[PDB]
């Protein structure tokens, strides 16, 4: 079979940025049999180019591709948050079919501070027996951001996962979840639940919480 | 600067070659062979480039510019082998007064005719063999990525076969045998894609069929267009025999159906008219039967040409000055031998004929009719059923010198024929 | 307009058997070319096989061949892939591809939404569904953040949608974090005016379709 390597696995490029990506073969593909493929995160993959990276379908105009035999290439003329995805070669010059391993971009932008959320626990859960605290951090652009849970005035490290979305098609920002999961005895000991953040976006860490109690 | 070649093996060439070639010439280099033997023309070296509209040779089946042509070539490409029976083969060579190019090297061989097997016809005519040239197959189109040209339609070629630009009804694969030749069978094969492994295959087509390749015949099955049934796989062929043997030059294959793709490889079945004992073609195609030679009873509009009778070369046919004249009124003469048939051409809204008498003579002044033993009166013989397509009658060996075809019946745009006349010497 | 719609989300136990469904539509025509690939979580595409619909003649890679069977239905336009044998590294998206008609370069024109195998022994529970809205509301920031809490599920995915789909916009539904043993847990918000949350009711419509569990509830 023609094995097919794509070069850069990783690429942050800004908006507005001329972006090349390499395809490259073990053998020489046939010119109008190497494809192109876009990914976006939670979707199956869509058709860039279709002849040696040179036919583009239905598709916007910074898409460029060209090549010849073993290297091909891809080429974003102005980079824009949209075009965050992986990105696909492919071959059908001999059976069977192989694609490249894929290229992520992502997107460099200028730095965003999170809007810090968080979150009581539900009447409903506290019936169950778990108690759950959530604190969203929403719309900031450096990934790098660390979420310290403090009960009462204490650093609790224990029982602390953190999810985090892909950059944002429209401004290319991640959101972040951090949820402390407690039982309700561990619940009722404590009164004031906090979350602390430190993000580029700010020097003061932003200190956000709630009392039991209250409400 | 004309030649004549009768010699066993010979040479022919561009004047002073190895040198450069002479400006403003226009020679004639006619070979002639005897009766069962072939003319085989190879050439060596060709090199005439700058439409050849200022040097060129032109290859002839026949005297030149009354004889069909074969083809022009004015390139770096060295014409592809011919295998003559038409007893006559001539290249003219015109040169023009700018940059004198290196010319041609030819050369010929008369070699004597094997008869196949039996009088069999259903010898394969060269796609698998390459005794087809690739430049004797052209395509409608062929399919963008250029791996599916006209020139792998070859049966059990090993590299896919070929595909057009798009999959439609209207696309074809063309070839041209150069000279008229019987038909008899048509093999198919589809083609599994050297990349993707995909089969593509044919399911059913339709034949067209020229003499001149720009009159066409779609070769009907009755009073409706044939369709043939080809592949049901990639890989396997598949054989189709004609129920009546088609005399033709130009062969085209339309497919009609599908699957997933049309892609062809190709064998055409056949033999040539003078395989048969005594079916020399007596020259009315080739020119051997000159002007002078050719008569008609009467002849639409003053001072007619007597070259517009010859079968296929002419393009156009003889007219009689009636267009509807009374049946045995009208006749086309030729003057020559030991005559077995006919062949029979309409005139190129369109005219040709469906009944006709034949009389033979060796004085000029008494004349016999072939007759029909059933009938104590002339035979009457199955004329076309169109304008271009010719039809072969043969009948028991007549020693004659005159030939005479009474049109009996005919198409109601009248009558319209085209004709050569077949035999032996003595 | 050529579609391909795939077959839902399975849990299916360590050498089982899983059959996917691939409903082509829109254009169709008879002699479709149905191609399987195979996107493992950490990345990758690979090409499990393909399927002439008219004729049967699949062709599968050396990887997953005497593994995987496609079969076409003619009489439905639906393509299938059977997986034999399960492993772990089978739990994967598994997509369905078509290329163009008169394309012999066979590009994939045309792809489905994907198909999630979880290949675990665990087997199955329902979501349970937890309103996130922030106590002391009426604060003064010009918007507030709302959530919906999906905890205590398996096996992968949940659809969370908010207002029935009308809300498309500030929404970030997280992806989700194993838990406990085999549980995941997964958050979503929606960032809407605070002077809207008075007046309007939000409600996160999650649907389970590997429990069948579509439950809807007003944050």
């Amino acid at each position: 079979d023609i094995q097919m390597t794509q070069s850069p696995s990783s690429l942050s490029a800004s908006v507005g940025d001329r972006v090349t990506i390499t395809c490259t073969a073990s053998s020489s593909v046939s010119s109008s049999y190497l494809h192109w493929y876009q990914q976006k995160p939670g979707k199956a993959p869509k058709l860039l180019i279709y002849r040696t990276s040179n036919l583009a379908s239905g598709v916007p105009s910074r898409f460029s591709g060209s090549g010849s035999g073993t290297d091909f290439t891809l080429t974003i003329s102005s980079l824009q948050p949209e075009d965050f995805a992986t990105y696909y070669c492919h071959q059908y010059y001999r059976s069977p079919p192989t694609f490249g391993g894929g290229t992520k971009v992502e997107i460099k932008r200028t730095v965003a501070a999170p809007s810090v959320f968080i979150f009581p626990p539900s009447d409903e859960q506290l019936k169950s027996g778990t108690a759950s605290v959530v604190c969203l951090l929403n719309n900031f652009y450096p990934r790098e951001a660390k979420v310290q849970w403090k009960v009462d005035n204490a650093l609790q490290s224990g029982n602390s996962q953190e999810s985090v979305t892909e950059q944002d098609s429209k401004d290319s920002t991640y959101s972040l979840s951090s949820t402390l999961t407690l039982s309700k005895a561990d619940y009722e000991k404590h009164k004031v639940y906090a979350c602390e953040v430190t993000h580029q976006g700010l020097s003061s860490p932003v200190t956000k919480s709630f009392n039991r109690g209250e409400c | 600067c004309s030649k004549n070649f009768t010699s066993p093996n010979g040479t022919i060439e561009s004047p002073g070659f190895p040198e450069k070639y002479p400006h403003n010439l226009d020679c004639t280099f006619t070979i002639l062979a005897k009766p069962k033997m072939e003319i085989i023309l190879q050439f060596l070296i060709f090199d005439l480039e700058h439409d050849c509209k200022y040097d060129w040779l032109d290859i002839w089946d026949g005297i030149p510019h009354v004889g069909p042509l074969i083809g022009k070539y004015c390139g770096t490409k060295t014409p592809s082998e011919l295998r003559s029976s038409t007893g006559i083969l001539s290249l003219t060579f015109h040169t023009d007064m700018a940059v004198a190019k290196d010319g041609f090297s030819a050369r010929y061989y008369l070699v004597h005719q094997e008869p196949l097997e039996n009088f069999q016809c259903n010898v394969p005519l060269g796609m698998e063999s390459g005794r087809i040239a690739n430049e004797q197959i052209s395509a409608s189109s062929t399919y963008s990525d250029g791996r599916w040209t006209p020139q792998q339609s070859r049966l059990h070629g090993d590299d896919n076969g070929w595909t057009p630009n798009l999959d439609s009804n209207k696309e074809y694969l063309q070839v041209d045998l150069r000279f008229l030749t019987m038909l008899t069978a048509i093999a198919t094969q589809g083609a599994i894609s050297r990349e993707t492994q995909n089969g593509y295959y044919v399911k059913s087509y339709k034949l067209e069929v020229s003499t001149n390749g720009e009159d066409w015949m779609v070769y009907r099955h009755g009073k409706n267009h044939k369709v043939f049934q080809a592949n049901n796989d990639a890989t396997e062929v598949v054989l189709n025999k004609l129920h009546a043997p088609l005399l033709t030059r130009f062969v085209r294959i339309r497919p009609q159906t599908w699957h997933s793709g049309i892609a062809l490889r190709l064998e055409l079945f056949g033999c040539r008219v003078t395989d048969a004992p005594c079916s020399n073609m007596l020259g009315m195609l080739s020119g051997l039967i000159a002007d002078s030679q050719i008569s008609a009873s009467s002849t639409q509009e003053y001072l007619w040409s007597p070259s517009a009778a010859r079968l296929v070369s002419s393009r156009s046919g003889w007219f009689p000055r009636i267009p509807q004249a009374q049946p045995g009124e009208e006749w086309l003469q030729v003057d020559l031998k030991t005559v077995k048939g006919v062949i029979i051409q309409g005139a190129r809204a369109r005219a040709f004929v469906r009944k006709f008498k034949v009389s033979y003579s060796l004085n000029g002044k008494d004349w016999e009719y072939i007759q029909d033993p059933r009938t104590q009166q002339p035979k009457l013989f199955e004329g076309n059923m169109h304008y271009d397509t010719p039809d072969i009658r043969r009948f028991d060996p007549i020693p004659a010198q005159y030939v005479r075809v009474y049109p009996e019946r005919w198409s109601p745009a009248g009558i319209g024929m085209r004709l050569e006349v077949l035999g032996c010497d003595w | 307009e050529v579609q391909l719609v795939q077959s839902g989300a399975e849990v299916k136990k360590p050498g089982a058997t899983v059959k996917i469904s691939c409903k082509v539509s829109g254009f169709n025509i008879k002699d479709y070319y149905i191609h399987w690939v195979q996107q493992a979580p950490g990345k990758g595409l690979e090409w499990m096989g393909r399927i002439d619909v008219e004729d049967d003649e699949t062709k599968y890679a050396p990887k997953f061949q005497g593994r995987v069977t496609i079969t076409a239905d003619t009489s439905t336009d639906t393509a299938y892939m059977e997986l034999s044998s399960l492993r772990s590294e089978d739990t994967a998206v598994y997509y369905c591809a078509t290329p163009i008609y008169g394309s012999r370069e066979a590009w994939f024109a045309y792809w489905g939404q994907g198909t999630l195998v979880t290949v675990s022994s665990a087997s199955t529970k329902g979501p349970s569904v937890f309103p996130l809205a922030p106590c002391s509301r009426s604060t003064s920031e010009s918007t507030a953040a709302l959530g919906c809490l999906v905890k205590d599920y398996f096996p992968e995915p949940v659809t969370v949608s908010w207002n029935s789909g009308a809300l498309t916009s500030g929404v970030h539904t997280f992806p989700a974090v194993l838990q406990s043993s085999g549980l995941y847990s997964l958050s979503s918000v929606v960032t809407v005016p605070s002077s809207s949350l008075g007046t309007k009711t939000y409600t996160c419509n999650v649907d389970h379709k590997p429990s069948n569990t579509k439950v809807d509830k007003r944050v």
